[PDB]
DNA sequence: GGACTCT
DNA sequence: AGAGTCCAGCCAATGACA
RNA sequence: UGUCAUUGG
């Protein structure tokens, strides 16, 4: 009854032959023996002939065509059999060695690699035959595309299908070990008989079959006095189309599994459902986040079931003799009955069918479902309108707007179903994010200045602030007071007196403001965040809806609302604005070209056209920042003469106006990139025909001087729209391999869970000792602050000691970072209250208390496998009496709420694979629909950030070069690779080349100036030797002589005496086409090689200055002829694991994925991680878009995209077990995710004993 | 000490979450949706008068509930689970289930 | 369960359905008895079990079947198992 | 082998000195701070005398190219010639080229690592019993053609277990175990 | 258009 | 070193056309 | 029953 292991095989011809229904005819007057047969299946409007059943209930019945003299091979293993044709002779049968056929290697113990040794060896020896009776060359046989027969490649002649049928059962038994063979190469053949499939597989398709019209061309060829050939085309054209032509869309049976749209992927994996719906959405008010506005259509239209038992018999009969139910299921007969008086009798298993009541939990969400906070399920509650009104406190969470966004509906009406979906899909239980904690659900743009503005509020009287409270004013006491404040309400509103550093003390907030850290989702200082860590998500989710609630009351009374008198009172400060950047930009102006004209005139060098461009763009950045710094002095003056403003109330409550937006609406544009760089020039030499050829004006290469309240001129809208739809051109390219990447992601790691405990495994594989580094859930775990150690510090040695354990790890990237947060098991700063010293608890007993806590803790829970110095190290930093006392049921309350959350909190089966790919997945789709990684030139190459970055990293494409860092502390070490390495041509040094003929010599003077020698970091005999090895090496040059001569200090001529070698014309006229290019060093690349440096970190308190070097670098090889000691090197991902090893890659890959991200995404190292280790779980790297090492079954590869998988599982007879969610979902099998994760069954002693 | 080792799993063995107290209420909820006796002690008419979840959670702290839960290689029953860990759960699903207006 | 409800067919649409566990394909009902077409011609009498697939997992089997792969299930013969008492254990610290 | 690729193994062979009189140590480049190398470097032999620094304690390895190999026993050997190889080969003694490229021991990239002894052998195999039955976890794998290897061999002592000890930028250190499969 | 594999 | 092969986000909605 | 065109989140 349970489905255990799948077996894939090849069906031989005694299986195919047992068959009493022989199809012979193609047309006939009664479809008697054809292939539309009447007892292949029931058709439309026809019992089955050999079941009678109807359409619905049989499944269809096997044919056989009798091919009468003809060896049809299968076609989707020809390549295979053309595998096995590369190890045999086809005059006879023998293999291509003799070593296989002696009486001294006895094939059946050998084991290991020493059965790949000969392999090789017989695809090495290609010659000809080596038995006594045959010495023919070894063919190549192919199968031709053109026409439909095999081929030989030597020469054009058709090899005949019953000489590869001969030459393979001629193999004997004892050799399929060798040639990867596991059944008989004879099931690769049909020999005598054609199986015809049952009807259900093409059914009669009515609209006003494809596959029985290719089977009738199968049967049409079926004759005695018929080719082969003609056969084998019909039998692969009903096959695979492409394996003999490149056409698509041909219905053939290879179109279940083609692409995306195959039956796994689009019918199995996925499905068009019952009792669903979808419409617009709104936003409610009388709908909290765990409810759900239904309209009166779906309502009208969804039905909800009730069982019929011992408890709702009576019910059910209520609701039949009021005409209130709609269907009727009878489970003893099977049957479904549309109730439109009939008669029904009620057994249990029977259920009604009634419209849907309020309070059903509904499974509803939005698209594209990128996490799982997307799909919910919460209660229905009765709305007016057509639009599925949900609250706005979860509408960041599903990334979701009121401007004509859909949203889905489902009703599944399974008790199991239920019941989950009342406990694990309530928004209640996912209120805080399961990687970062911080909660998911909070409040949006106008509650965010409301609760500025609350929180700001002053003197109010006792009927001011109950009309503020409105129905939570009930239990609201004032304690002596007559005037209040907005404090007494937020102190009101959080209910608890409990403390965190920054934020409360005691209930009320000590913070100076209440900012948009504080209410809206996904905040690392929410209050309900801080609620929910004290007591459950109940008390979160409580605070959450009477915020809401509050804050929407304080926009009733008060209201808010920005004008155009806020931005823009008068024309003062925009007027001296627009007249400091006309005269700043005129200064621009005349001093670049002030440098232009000493550089025409000759009294300086020029400079590379980089460094131009960098100081150019060193002077408009600097124009930009004092646009910044006046819009940041106007808002400020602004707000101490009018403190009063909205718009700035919004700027400072924290929600979308920064000094940037107001410097584009009110001072200037900036600078517009593309590429990182301005918009290249055309055509002349310039972007528009408003500028003059080769102009050097930067307004004309993408400057803008204009803002939006001047309005942007044309060339300035030009440059903008450029930019905007360059940004829309990018999203749109980018969506579709987000997405790609996002499914091969969700895919690779959905399979991993949590196990029984606590660790996190993957199929049999341990890939960490410990969930989440504390088996304690996610969402319960803190970032807490990480206190290095002091000797002002009690137990300074314990903490040195913990911190000498610990200590490597906390300096990263490539020593440039010190961590400043590590992880606390779970929030335990809101169970602190400072304590005077009297009161406190003994320091000795606090320490032995950590100590032993600590100790049993890491026996029983950890299982004496895992490091946890980390926890005791947080313990003894943030619990220290040199900083805080605490009492004694403190820290007894403390430890408690420890073992609490590590009894309780984590579990067996937590899907915690797919939820950190899911993270990673919506982290960058975010990141890339929205441009958050701006792209930037400078001199050095740089490991990139974004999406394109984090595809490379996945990848682990090999044959690539890769970025190789060097760091030393001397710079002589890396001045010797550096000058070796970079590229430097002789075109680059800008040289004044001139040639002149003489007799017996053409001359070539060379005049390069020294100061662009020296802004090549080289030397004169650097360019000397450059010159020399191009002529000493080329080919064109016959003589040649080298002379050096002194012009000045500003030039040194390079004289060369050449002959070419005849013809010598067109050999110089190459050799001065060549000359600047051809005469180089060092490793040919677009980026140079400046040797950087910073201040690395040895540890928290002692630091060194560091020099950095990056190479663009294929291999390893090249860098070891050099005095590289004393030397940090960091190669790319495959150098890692050739050198160091596989987990030193796997490292290198969780750092290389997290820095893509950018700046301020720690929380996404544990992800990260877990993907690292994923691809580093066997011997070596292995991407995410193959299955090389790891276990995958068959139905796991063909959900992931696959077409020959189970060709391929069918020709070695694989054997596999059901344990993965792609082949649960396919035998309608419960996965092990979840609740699911455990099996479960019914102790029935109890029952029998009464 | 790898008696030890496995002395210590099989303590592991009896914590109890959110996931397998779901799945233990789910199942003899199902089987109770579907004509099951209800194993309570005072089993009269008014048993069926009461709605089923306060069967189930009385099924549940009475010790006969049914259902027996196969983790780990080992056969536990709900009341096989840390007691406190059993209280910590369902006082959070009945807190959720009286929101839901369905307790 | 939920996601196992959602993916699977309507439990309105129930039928008994069995398979072969030798050659793996749909029985059939002659007059009444469950018999094997393949395995009755072969001179066999295998074992027939009784599946709760949805219809479209039937028809990728029947087409891959079509293709030449056959696929054979195996099914779980469970060794009865019993329910036995089990210690107190007590996971609250000790202080 | 050249004499830029000499001071590299020398910094590999205080490891395995130090393997070699604990086989029980923890390896990382903290190690090479009790110890110090010199190098006598020839074209045909290079010897490297690694020194305990407070036990006193010399060993000489003897490094030859994988062509010529003239090797007889010095007085306080190590007992084995070190020899360079041109590709990855199978062997404690043979370090290919490729390893020699840069400076490894001294590298960010270069792991901590311990072989385990019967007791947390014992403990590591009985937190992979899943319970049920006779079933077993798996620990991720490792190729016995890697310098860890190489530097953790003990002539009668089999390395099947190798625990890292890895940077962890939020915890510090974190434990984690890979098994030794068979090459050839 | 672009990455992996066999030739 | 060069061709073959497969891959290119999810969920929609109308109308015309074969 | 599928293509093409247009559009939405
Ligand atoms: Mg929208
Ligand atoms: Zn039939
Ligand atoms: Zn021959
Ligand atoms: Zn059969």
């Amino acid at each position: 009854a349970v489905i255990s292991k799948v077996t894939y095989s090849l069906y031989d011809q005694k299986e195919i032959n047992a068959t009493d229904i022989i199809i012979s005819h193609v047309k006939n007057d009664d479809d008697i023996g054809t292939v539309k047969d009447g007892r292949l299946g029931a058709m439309d409007g026809a019992l089955c002939k050999t079941c009678g059943k109807t359409e619905l209930e049989c499944f269809g019945h096997w044919g056989k065509v009798s091919i009468y003299k003809t060896h049809i091979v299968k076609p989707e293993f020809i390549s295979e059999i053309i595998r096995l044709l590369n190890h045999i002779c086809i005059h006879c049968g023998l293999l291509r060695s003799r070593e296989p056929y002696s009486d001294d290697i006895n094939l059946k113990e050998l084991s290991g690699h020493a059965l790949r040794r000969l392999k090789d060896k017989i695809l090495s020896k290609k010659k000809s035959c080596w038995n006594s009776e045959c010495m023919q060359p070894y063919q190549k046989i192919t199968f031709s595309k053109k026409k439909v027969c095999f081929v030989n490649k030597l020469d054009d002649i058709n090899v005949p299908n019953s000489l590869i049928y001969q030459k393979l059962i001629s193999i004997h038994e004892k050799f399929w070990p060798l040639l990867e063979i596991h059944q008989y190469p004879a099931n690769l053949f049909y020999t005598d008989y054609f199986p015809i499939p049952p009807l259900i597989i093409r059914p009669a398709i009515s609209f006003w079959n494809e596959l029985t019209y290719l089977l009738g061309m199968i049967v049409k060829n079926c004759n005695l006095n018929a080719d082969e050939q003609v056969i084998q085309k019909a039998v692969i054209e009903y096959d695979d189309i492409k394996i003999i032509s490149n056409n698509t869309t041909s219905i053939n049976l290879s179109y279940i599994t083609s692409g995306k749209n195959n039956m796994i992927r689009s019918y199995i994996v996925a499905r068009r459902k019952d009792q669903t719906a979808r419409s617009v959405i709104g936003p409610s008010t009388s709908i909290t986040v765990n409810e759900v506005g239904m309209p009166a259509y779906i309502r009208n239209t969804l039905t909800e079931k009730i069982f019929v038992n011992a408890f709702t018999v009576d019910k059910v009969k209520q609701l039949l003799a009021s005409n209130q139910v709609k269907f009727y299921f009878n489970k003893r007969l099977n049957q479904l009955t549309r109730i439109r008086k009939n008669k029904i009798h009620l057994l249990p298993g029977d259920w009604v069918e009634v419209a849907v009541q309020e309070y059903t939990s509904i499974i509803f969400g939005r698209q594209p479902s990128l996490h799982r906070y997307n799909v919910i399920a919460s209660s229905i509650r009765a709305t007016e309108g057509d639009t599925i009104k949900i609250s706005p406190g979860i509408a960041n969470s599903q990334n979701a707007d009121f401007d004509g966004d859909e949203e889905w509906m489902i009703l599944e009406q399974n008790p199991k179903a239920v019941i989950e979906q009342s406990i694990l899909m309530y928004p209640t239980t996912l209120l805080k994010h399961d990687i970062h904690g911080a909660p998911v659900y909070g409040s949006i743009q106008d509650e965010i200045v409301a609760a500025y503005s609350l929180f700001r509020i002053q003197d109010l009287c006792l009927d001011e602030v109950l009309n503020i409270l409105g129905k939570y004013g009930r239990e609201f006491d004032p304690k002596g007071k007559c005037k209040f404040s907005g404090k007494d309400i937020y102190t009101y509103l959080i209910g608890e007196k409990i403390n965190y550093p920054g934020l409360l003390k005691d209930g009320e907030i000590i913070a100076n403001d209440v900012d948009s850290n504080f209410v809206v989702a996904m905040r690392h200082l929410s209050l309900a965040g801080l609620l929910s860590d004290h007591k459950s998500n109940v008390e979160g989710i409580n605070f959450i809806i009477k915020s809401s609630y509050v804050f929407k009351r304080y926009l009733s009374i008060y209201g808010f609302g920005v004008t155009f008198k806020d931005l823009r009172p008068n024309s003062t400060f925009t007027n001296k604005l627009e007249a400091i950047n006309v005269e700043k930009i005129e200064l621009i102006k005349e001093a670049y070209a002030k440098y232009l004209n000493d550089v025409r005139d000759g009294k300086i060098v020029p400079l590379s056209k980089a460094l131009e461009a960098d100081y150019v763009e060193s002077m408009l950045s600097n124009l930009t920042n004092l646009n910044i710094r006046e819009i940041e002095e106007h808002m400020r003056q602004t707000l101490i003469d009018d403190p009063d403003n909205n718009l700035l109330k919004m700027a400072k409550a924290g929600y979308k106006v920064n000094p940037t937006e107001l410097m584009y609406i009110l001072g200037t544009y900036g600078q517009q990139r593309i590429d990182g760089e301005p918009a290249e020039t055309r055509v002349l030499g310039r972007v528009l025909p408003y500028y003059l050829p080769d102009s050097k004006d930067p307004e004309g290469r993408g400057y803008i001087l204009n803002s939006l309240t001047k309005g942007l001129t044309g060339s300035q809208y030009y440059f903008s729209m450029l930019v905007a739809r360059s940004q829309s051109t990018d999203i749109v390219c980018e969506t579709s391999r987000t997405g790609t990447l996002a499914r091969k992601i969700i895919k690779k790691m959905e399979d991993m869970v949590v196990d029984g405990y606590g660790q996190v495994v993957i199929g049999n594989t341990l890939i960490k000792y410990a969930a989440n580094y504390t088996k304690i859930l996610g969402s319960v775990c803190k970032p807490v602050d990480l206190i290095y150690p002091d000797e002002s510090m009690t137990w300074y040695l314990e903490i040195s000691a913990l911190w000498n354990k610990i200590k490597q790890g906390f300096v990263y990237s490539q020593k440039q970072k010190l961590a400043k947060k590590t992880l606390a098991p779970f929030n335990f700063l809101v169970f602190v209250k400072p304590t005077t010293e009297d009161n406190a608890i003994k320091v000795k007993d606090l320490y032995d208390m950590i100590h032993n806590v600590i100790d049993d803790v890491r026996e029983k829970y950890f299982f004496t496998v895992s490091n946890i110095d980390f926890m005791e190290y947080i313990f003894l930093t943030h619990l220290n009496p040199s900083r805080i006392r605490i009492t004694k049921e403190t820290a007894i309350t403390i430890f408690e709420k420890f073992y609490e959350k590590l009894n309780y909190t984590l579990g067996g089966g937590t899907p915690i694979g797919i939820i950190s790919a899911q993270v990673l997945s919506e982290k960058f789709t975010q990141q890339a629909l929205s441009s958050f990684h701006t792209t930037e030139k400078s001199g050095a190459v740089k490991q990139k950030l974004g999406f394109n970055e984090f595809n490379n990293l996945t990848n682990l494409s090999k044959n690539k070069t890769e970025i190789i860092t060097l760091v030393s502390d001397d710079i002589s070490k890396l001045q010797s690779v550096k000058i070796n390495f970079e590229f430097v041509c002789l075109g680059e040094l800008n040289p004044n080349i001139t040639l002149r003929k003489e007799t017996d010599k053409y001359v070539v003077d060379i005049i390069v100036n020294r100061l662009y020698i020296k802004r090549a970091e080289i030397t004169e005999l650097v360019v000397e030797y450059m010159i020399e090895r191009f002529i000493s090496f080329s080919v064109i040059v016959k003589e040649w002589g080298m002379e050096t001569f002194i012009e000045d200090e500003d030039n040194i001529r390079f004289t060369v005496y050449l002959n070419f070698v005849e013809p010598e014309e067109l050999n110089l006229s190459k050799f001065m086409m060549v000359l600047p290019g051809a005469a180089n060093k060092g490793k040919i690349s677009k980026f140079k090689i400046p040797i950087s440096d910073y201040t690395g970190y040895d540890d928290f308190n002692q630091t060194k200055k560091l020099n950095k070097m990056t190479v663009e670098l294929m291999n390893l090889k090249e860098l070891g002829s050099f005095d590289l000691e004393n030397v940090n090197v960091y190669p790319g991902v495959w150098n890692t694991y050739d050198i160091f090893g596989i987990e030193a890659a796997r490292e290198y890959l969780c750092e290389a994925m997290l820095n893509t991200y950018g700046e301020g995404f720690d929380y996404l190292y544990q992800p990260c991680d877990l993907l690292a280790s994923l691809l580093c779980a066997s011997y070596e790297p292995e991407s995410v878009n193959k299955f090389k090492f790891g276990a995958a079954s068959t139905l796991k590869r063909a959900t992931f995209g696959d077409n020959k998988a189970l060709l391929n599982a069918a020709l070695h007879k694989k054997s596999e077990p059901i344990n993965d969610n792609s082949s649960c979902h396919f035998f309608s099998k419960v996965p092990n995710i979840g609740t699911g994760y455990y099996k479960y069954f019914i102790d029935l002693g109890l029952l029998m004993r009464m | 000490i790898g008696n030890h080792i496995s002395a210590l799993k099989r303590r592991y063995t009896r914590r109890i979450s959110l996931f397998e107290i779901a799945g233990i209420i789910a199942e003899s909820y199902n089987l109770l949706q579907r004509g099951r006796l209800p194993l309570v002690s005072e089993f009269s008419d008014e048993t069926m008068k009461q709605n089923m979840l306060h069967v189930i959670i009385q099924e549940i702290e009475e010790g006969s509930c049914p259902i027996v839960i196969e983790k780990n290689g080992e056969l536990l029953s709900v009341n096989d689970f840390d007691k406190d860990g059993l209280k910590f759960h369902l006082d959070y699903i009945i807190k959720i289930w009286k929101l839901q207006k369905r307790y | 369960n939920t996601i196992t409800e959602v993916l699977k067919d309507s439990e309105e649409d129930y039928q008994d359905v069995y398979v072969c566990e030798n050659c793996g394909d749909i029985a059939a009902q002659i007059k009444g008895i469950n018999t094997c077409l393949r395995c009755s011609k072969l001179n066999l009498s295998p074992l027939l079990t009784k599946i709760d697939t949805t219809h479209v997992s039937k028809v990728f089997l029947t087409q891959m079947n079509a293709r030449g792969v056959k696929v054979k299930l195996d099914f779980e013969r469970r060794p009865p198992s019993f329910y036995k008492p089990l210690d107190k254990v007590d996971l609250k610290p000790s202080f | 082998m050249n004499q830029y690729n000499v001071k590299y193994l020398a910094k590999i062979l205080c490891l395995k000195t130090e393997i070699a009189r604990d086989p029980y140590a923890v390896i990382n480049r903290n190690v090479l701070l009790r110890y110090t190398t010199d190098i006598e470097y020839n074209d045909l032999v290079t010897l490297i005398t690694v020194r305990h620094k407070i036990d006193s304690m010399k060993t000489v390895f003897q490094v030859f190219n994988e062509s010529s190999i003239n090797y007889t026993p010095v007085d306080d050997d190590y007992g084995e010639p070190i020899i360079i190889t041109s590709y990855l080969q199978k062997g404690h003694n043979k370090f290919p080229v490729n390893f020699l490229y840069i400076d490894v021991v001294i590298s960010d990239l270069f792991p901590s690592f311990v072989r385990l002894d019967t007791t947390e052998t014992n403990i590591v195999n009985s937190v992979l019993q899943t319970g049920d039955g006779k079933k077993t976890l798996r620990l991720p794998k490792m190729l016995e053609t890697e310098i860890v290897v190489k530097i953790l061999y003990r002539p009668n002592i089999p390395l099947k277990i190798v625990r890292f000890f890895r940077n962890n930028m939020v915890t510090g250190v974190e434990i984690a175990d890979r098994s030794v499969i068979s090459v050839a």
